[PDB]
């Protein structure tokens, strides 16, 4: 019992036999080279890259260059010992501020102080069982335990299953690199991911490369049950 | 034993093989011209080539309305798809009720497919990845290739697995001593769960064990699934199920129901035109059923009037209780069932007619056996006379409080005396009109 | 890259990167998309400077009621900020 | 392609008009209305000649008297190619598009434009591949020998084409299209071979073939906001486009006429029961049909001075007349009785239904008292009651079986003003008992 | 070949150098006093000197409103912005009205910024970089039709060159300015070291490797305001599919409003920039709410608004928004105390058919002078646009008879094909269900 | 004066004389705006001072709220009322 | 540094500030050395509200999935809190008066110009105002 695979792939019309990833959507979204040449990659005779410098960059009011006392007033503010961090923030998309977001420190002469409810979030981190704040803090894990429910089935499931929309453009390899690196980007593909123990052992002790250099790993969210975990049922 | 809630005694429409509807048969007490209407309909519906073909069903309330579309639901059988709604249901909060309009529309086409997979599968024996030369160089992966060591019966096969395909393998965390299923269609992968070829009670996961699987690790299977338009319109619309980027970040995001565009249901369309032309998918088309439609406004009855002239739309089925009822949206106009008069143009009413005494006495008898009670003859008459003197549906629901009454005594027979305590106990609308009217604060 | 422009305190530790000096402007051939040319400061190096700062208190509600308030300073989404913040703010 | 089962205006292939703009008694599927069919016919040339732009037409008339039916008329005669968008009067009141955006969206949805671009392609019949590897895979050399019916060939493949050759598995005696610049792999099937099915390509291997292009503005404006990518095309989410990313599509499609790369298809919107637009609607309506880029609307309705919505005086055709002064209206009038049995008679022969001549006069005289739809519907109800007693022809006891059991509006109407004590009324008041 | 709609035989305001129309000139007949006024109002926007002037031209329907709006932006020119807009757009679904007028008055202050465009391109023929597992610097040597170029390069922009692929033989796309990296393809020299490769051939650029041009780049205050508020975060140059999530508009605050003028301010004091002030242009002003015409007061009395133009056709009639309030032309008196009100006169019959032998003449129609004063009797009999919207139905019916020319035959056949609004509404009242 | 001196417009005493006339019939704001347009209608003929004549020249061109009322409610057939009707053509 | 006992969970507050001026810059802080001895048992009373510890438990905790510190990046979005989680923090919070650690102290929530409110809050209100 499986969902409808609306993709269309290659089948065999029938030492190792390798298998690659080719699953494609059958609606195809055609467009011509012309807009694609013309208005998204720069070239001679239009201004993509000076209109996004002088709108990212130049024009920026978070520039230290330019505006130092807005920067200094931010920093007074946040107590972030770095005044090009507002610069990295306002210039990369969401996801790249998620998943290399390090806690770093934050000096004490500032005004962003620790919320009460942040308070009692951080004080439940590493806190075992039978103390009285982890266990007012911790209803949800109890309701998950009591319920049964880490042994539960699965009733739903899709009826079908299909890949994103497929463009194409005829007469160019630099629309096919830039899909193949939106659709399959490595930093975020390894973030939805884990590195094998036996490849970590090569990281660390064979090539020297130390823990803190290694790629974020294990973003991904857990299911509730092994059952949940897949759209196949047996 | 069983549970029935005001309903499932009906089974259809009970007809002959002319389409002449007995007196009682199958549950139906009289009703003969609209059960034959209904048996046309059903016929015109099987018949497969009609599309924007749309009925009313006007009549009183407690006059068996409802009981029609179940029965023509039944009747069509489980196979054609029937969408039952409310007039109610089409306002939302999160799109507009035109989308909502055509969701249902479309959720109300049915279809086949017949399915080849591509299935590698077996029991896993060696899990040995390979590094990269050099991984810390920003783009590339850290690894290269995974070798993978598929046990089955009367065969073995060893395979070189993509990253890609190592990061679903990963993510439903298989190890050696496991039993996989790899479907070669948008790279799903199903853990199957431990072997029985190793040992058993010594586990503390609550894992079950399943046998070698049979066969070759390389099949192709085939596979028949149903499904409707509206499927494949919500899977383009929120694209889940591939092994890119966006296919797991679209799994972890909420769902949320979005204007649907035409582009996209009109190269769905064509999809299903060239799956259908190469003989794999046949198109079922279905029964929207809209009960009181009334509540329907201005808007939704403007946008019906364009969305039963497509080319793809179901047999679409009515229902009201208005006599002389001003449209809802509308400031001055009247029309008919409150149903404007450029829809009714395009309709085909159907009239439901109320009951006599008797019908209403072999409705209750018949109710009274689906139950599984008993009832004297006397009681019978009483509830019959009760059913003409206040409503058909305030008898049909006094009849388990006479049971309750009739076991707490210690008895199996429902007597005059058990009724008349069910009716000092329980009171209906008109004596509730008449004690509010003779009322002292708002009683 | 030793001959950037950067500024640092000593009380707090402040540090940034004001950008490239105009000696090294001739340099590179092509200066690329995260720099900016800036003359290399004059005078003396060490320098003492009391600045004031007035804070309103919304922008401590609204930067307290994130991780980045300061998107929320200035793009306005701050979006109906509670009141026990509020009222931990006036206590201190 | 196009799956249809049976539409109610399937049966007009086109307006039936001679090479002097003049209509036909009947030809492609219409008959009567012939100054409606030659207005129309007018605006298709008008919108053929393309030399003129934003001009807004009205059609009024009865219900159920040939207005969509001659907007589907102008539809089907304008071909493929061209862009046509069918919209209701409620599309538009969306909750998180606003409804000027909306109709910026559908008016820009109807101007298109013409590229012609050219890509070389190899397709050919493939017949043996050969595969070398090393231990460690570094490096793979591979033979590819490929054919069409006329010529032959073997190439040496590069370790790229071999890793998208094992990807999407090429064997032997497949017919595939091959592109070299992006490397896109098509299996278009096996090829005649006993030993699906498609036939091998003629001619050369190496084709290169020109396609014509089609794109609305509508497009490159979602495609040039970038907020978004081209998933809201499909999924909907374009969100309020802001307007200086029209101002730059609007110079650059100016740029691409002066130097002759692309060319500019004006299309027909149509909006079908305008009468439910909202004031605000109209307002937005004459100043956006005084643009360059702007298509010719077509506009249906019935209502005969009635109220404005958003307002709340009456004015004639439900719009104000300030709108009014910018449309040219054409009208249409009722149908006659031979008029409304071609038409059912053209119905039935679309229907596949046989019928008996005095039931067809039967239903030509109950469509002239009662409605056109209503003996319109009934001539597929009496099929299923002629199948149900085993004969083809439908006769006049089987349409008057129907007539029967199928209800019209003033016969309903009838009833209810009969057994209104049995109906909910206006106030809500209802009886349900039979006795007292 | 060339599309007109409605407009485009409008070319300016046809005035002298002392500021006096002539009769007909520039495809404007009559219509004196309102083009004098228009032209001052010219005048004083190109004087570059005033914040919050604002002007109401008011008049019947069909008598020149939005030509005479059309005449001011063609007499400004194309460098001065000018935001065209109606009243009904400010009411959207994602923000308040209020937000949406400030936005369309920042719309209408634009900048001029001097910039330069240099730019590498050619043969990559050496890519040797070198450190002090940090490079240091990257040494290419780029290759053209006129000669070799050989540049040293920045550890940041070889990280792009390693995320476009770059190897020996490839043609590339380098802009020194911004730091763009654009990878073209291999070149037509590779092109046989296999029979079938998944590599595009492109033959080498016949230019200079280094090219210099000169360049004027126009942005307004919104573009500048809506850079610096991104909610979600900044985007990449390439982005074909959108963010996983949706970026609706928020509600900007005032204080980066100021912080960009502060930028402003400091930019253009160095030369580098050009302040231009233009025109926000509002028509059907009647369709606003009471809230938004509150608003338009507080917003008029900035320091950086620009010159607002509105347009109206009503009389004594109630402002949306009130019950009880009539104002003249549906603007408040509060509001109307600080506008400036342009009356706009009707036609006569002769002006009427001047207008249409303009219009004949801009569609490339040829009328006979019978059809001509049939045209001029039927304008001034039913509207105005009624006689300017049957010229090509009429051009049409000429050419299906093998005819260049219109008679007056074809002007009947039009009048009675397509009906005006009083026959129309003459049917709607003598007919029985639903016209 | 305080406005035109702001302005840095140049004016005679008659016209100023008339303009506060005008600002007393009528209200403030119009002459505050009428001295900005008589400007502008004085750099039209070549001189830098505001005379009498700019000033009834602008108040020829430009209406205030009374006029405009009253040339409405002359003519009421020609404009939209409050229940939509208009006589659009010229001839009856 | 900082060390509790039944956690272990090692905790960096700073450096003494008698290892302050080795260096001419330095960006952290100096905590001087901590009053009292190593070793000290220190009875704290923290006071909380209910809805304090609703809003707690019904946003997850500190989490390594990506939904995680995505929502905690957002706009914090009031979201209609359900009667199952009320029920679960009542239930724990009185079997731990029950074990005589917590005591409740019920307040007051004082509404001013009540004729602002419609009869949809009205009746609502008259619902509430019957619980536990
Ligand atoms: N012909 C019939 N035979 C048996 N029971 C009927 C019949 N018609 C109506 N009923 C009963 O009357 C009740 C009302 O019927 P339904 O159609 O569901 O609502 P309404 O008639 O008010 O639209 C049903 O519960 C059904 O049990
Ligand atoms: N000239 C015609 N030729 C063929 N069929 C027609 C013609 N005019 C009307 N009809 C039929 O009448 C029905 C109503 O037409 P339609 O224009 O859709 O309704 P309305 O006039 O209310 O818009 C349609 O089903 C159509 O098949
Ligand atoms: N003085 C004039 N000379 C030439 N054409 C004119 C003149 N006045 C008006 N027109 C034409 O009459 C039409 C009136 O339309 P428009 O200006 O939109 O109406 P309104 O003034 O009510 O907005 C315009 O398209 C314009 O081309």
């Amino acid at each position: 019992d499986s969902p409808f695979s609306f993709t269309t792939f290659g089948k065999t019309t029938s030492k190792f036999t390798d298998l690659i990833y080719s699953s494609r959507n059958p609606i195809k979204y055609s467009l011509p080279r012309l807009i694609y040449e013309d208005l998204i990659l720069p070239n001679y005779n239009n201004d993509v890259d000076i209109a996004n410098k002088l709108k990212n960059v130049k024009f920026n009011i978070f520039n230290p260059s330019t505006n130092y006392e807005l920067c200094l007033f931010l920093s007074k503010l946040t107590g972030e010992p770095s005044l090009n961090e507002f610069f990295r923030v306002s210039t990369t998309p969401l996801l790249k501020r998620v998943i290399e977001r390090t806690n770093g420190p934050k000096n004490t002469d500032s005004l962003s102080f620790k919320t009460i409810t942040q308070e009692l979030l951080e004080v439940t981190r590493n806190a075992p069982s039978e103390g009285v704040m982890a266990s007012l803090l911790n209803v949800e894990k109890h309701a998950y335990e009591r319920e049964y429910l880490n042994c539960i089935q699965r009733g739903y499931h899709p009826n079908v299953s299909a890949p994103p929309v497929t463009i194409e453009v005829l007469g160019s390899s630099h629309v096919t690199n830039s899909i193949n690196n939106e659709l399959f980007d490595p930093l975020i593909s390894q973030a939805l991911s884990d590195i094998p123990a036996i490849t970590q052992y090569n990281m660390h002790v064979k090539k020297g490369i130390p823990v803190e250099d290694f790629p974020k790993t294990g973003l991904f969210p857990e299911p509730l049950n092994k059952n949940f975990s897949s759209n196949i049922s047996m | 034993v069983t549970r029935t809630a005001a309903h499932t005694h009906i089974k259809g429409l009970g007809l002959d093989e002319s389409g002449v509807a007995k007196r009682v048969e199958g549950g139906f007490v009289g009703q003969i011209e609209a059960r034959e209407a209904c048996g046309v309909i059903v016929d015109l519906i099987k018949a497969k080539k009609m599309s924007g073909r749309a009925i009313l069903l006007a009549g009183g309330p407690s006059t068996g309305k409802t009981a029609l579309a179940l029965a023509i639901s039944q009747e069509l059988g489980p196979k054609v798809p029937f969408c039952p709604l409310v007039g109610s249901e089409l306002y939302s909060v999160e799109v507009k009720k035109t989308e909502t309009l055509m969701e249902n529309f479309r959720r109300a086409i049915g279809l086949r497919i017949k399915e080849t997979k591509e299935v590698y599968e077996g029991e896993v024996t060696e899990l040995t990845p390979e590094d990269a030369e050099n991984p810390l160089g920003g783009y590339g992966k850290t690894i290269s290739h995974v070798i993978v060591g598929l046990k089955s019966a009367k065969g073995t096969k060893t395979l070189r697995l993509d990253p890609t395909i190592y990061e679903s393998i990963q993510r439903e965390k298989v190890s050696i001593g496991d039993v996989i299923y790899i479907e070669a269609n948008t790279g799903a992968v199903k853990r199957v769960g431990r072997s029985d070829a190793y040992a058993t009670e010594f586990d503390l996961e609550t894992e079950e064990y399943v046998p070698l699987p049979k066969g070759e690790v390389h099949k192709k299977k085939e596979i028949v699934q149903d499904v409707t338009l509206h499927d494949l319109d919500v899977a383009n619309a929120r694209p889940q199920g591939g092994q890119d980027v966006i296919s797991m970040m679209g799994q972890l995001l909420k769902p949320k129901k979005t204007e649907i565009t035409e582009k996209l249901r009109q190269e769905v369309n064509k999809v299903v035109a060239k799956y259908i032309d190469q003989g794999v998918a046949e198109l079922i088309p279905g029964v929207l059923f809209i009960d009181e439609v009334n509540m329907l406004d201005i808007e939704i009855f403007t946008y019906l009037n364009k969305a039963l002239e497509s080319n793809i739309a179901p047999v679409v089925v009515l229902a009201s209780n208005r006599g002389m009822t001003t449209v809802r949206g509308t400031e001055d106009v009247i029309s008919p069932h409150g149903v404007p008069p450029d829809l009714i143009d395009r309709l085909l009413i159907v009239r439901t007619l109320p009951y006599d005494k008797d019908e209403i006495r072999t409705i209750i008898e018949r109710r009274a056996t689906v139950e599984r009670l008993q009832v004297e003859s006397s009681a019978l008459d009483l509830l019959a006379t009760m059913g003409t003197e206040t409503s058909l549906r305030y008898a049909l629901q006094l009849l388990a409080p006479c049971g309750i009454l009739a076991q707490t005594s210690n008895r199996k027979e429902i007597v005059v005396n058990d009724v008349n305590e069910a009716k000092l106990l329980f009171l209906d609308a008109k004596r509730s009109t008449k004690i509010l009217e003779t009322s002292a604060n708002y009683l | 890259l030793a001959g950037d422009v950067i500024s640092i305190d000593k009380a707090s530790g402040k540090i940034t990167k004001l950008g490239r000096s105009f000696a090294r402007s001739r340099d590179y051939d092509a200066m690329g998309a995260d720099t900016r040319f800036v003359q290399c400061p004059e005078g003396e190096l060490q320098k003492r400077k009391t600045v004031v700062h007035t804070v309103s208190l919304h922008e401590i509600d609204v930067i307290n009621s994130r991780t980045q308030g300061f998107l929320a300073l200035f793009t306005g989404d701050t979006g109906e900020i509670r009141s026990e913040v509020r009222d931990q703010i006036n206590t201190k | 392609k196009s799956l249809s089962l049976i539409a109610a205006h399937s049966h007009i292939t086109g307006l039936g008009l001679d090479e002097n703009l003049q209509p036909r008694p009947t030809s492609e599927g219409m008959v009567g209305q012939l100054q409606a069919r030659r207005a129309a016919g007018v605006i298709l040339k008008m919108v053929q000649n393309g030399t003129i732009a934003g001009r807004a037409v009205l059609v009024a008339g009865p219900p159920s008297t040939g207005k969509t039916a001659l907007a589907m008329g102008v539809s089907q005669s304008l071909g493929k190619d061209v862009p046509f968008t069918a919209i209701a009067g409620s599309e538009i009141f969306s909750l998180e598009l606003s409804k000027t955006e909306a109709l910026t969206q559908a008016f820009r949805k109807s101007i298109g434009i013409k590229i012609k671009e050219e890509t070389e392609l190899i397709e050919g019949e493939v017949v043996e591949i050969q595969i070398d590897r090393s231990i460690t895979g570094g490096h793979k050399q591979g033979k590819l020998t490929i054919k069409t019916t006329d010529m032959e060939t073997i190439y040496e493949l590069g370790n790229k084409m071999i890793d998208g050759l094992t990807k999407e598995k090429v064997l032997a005696g497949d017919v595939i299209s091959i592109d070299k610049a992006s490397g896109k792999i098509t299996k278009l099937g096996r090829s005649f071979a006993r030993s699906r099915f498609v036939q091998c390509p003629e001619g050369e291997l190496q084709k290169r073939k020109t396609v014509v292009h089609t794109v609305s503005l509508h497009e490159i404006d979602v495609i040039n906001s970038r907020t978004q990518g081209f998933l809201a095309l499909f999924t909907g989410d374009t969100g309020e486009i802001r307007s200086e990313v029209r101002d730059q599509i609007n110079t650059k499609v100016a740029e691409w006429k002066e130097e002759g790369k692309a060319e500019i298809v004006p299309g027909v919107l149509f909006i079908d029961e305008v009468h439910m637009l909202d004031i605000e609607c109209f307002s937005f309506i004459n100043r956006a049909l005084e643009d360059e880029f702007a298509p010719i609307v077509m506009m249906a309705t019935n209502r005969g001075v009635s109220k404005t919505r958003g307002t709340n005086y009456k004015s004639p055709h439900g719009l104000p007349l300030d709108l009014l002064d910018r449309s040219i209206i054409i009208t249409t009038k009722s149908y006659n009785e031979q008029e409304i049995k071609t038409i059912l008679s053209i119905r039935a022969q679309e229907e596949e239904v046989e019928l008996s001549s005095d039931a067809l006069d039967l239903l030509t005289k109950t469509g002239v008292e009662t409605s056109l739809r209503y003996s319109s519907n009934l001539i597929s109800v009496a099929q299923q009651i002629a199948m149900k007693r085993k004969n083809n022809t439908v006769e006049v006891e089987d349409v008057k079986r129907a007539y029967l059991l199928f209800l019209d509006s003033a016969r309903s109407v009838k009833y209810v003003q009969e057994n209104e004590s049995q109906y909910i009324d206006d106030q809500g008041n209802v009886q349900i008992s039979i006795a007292k």
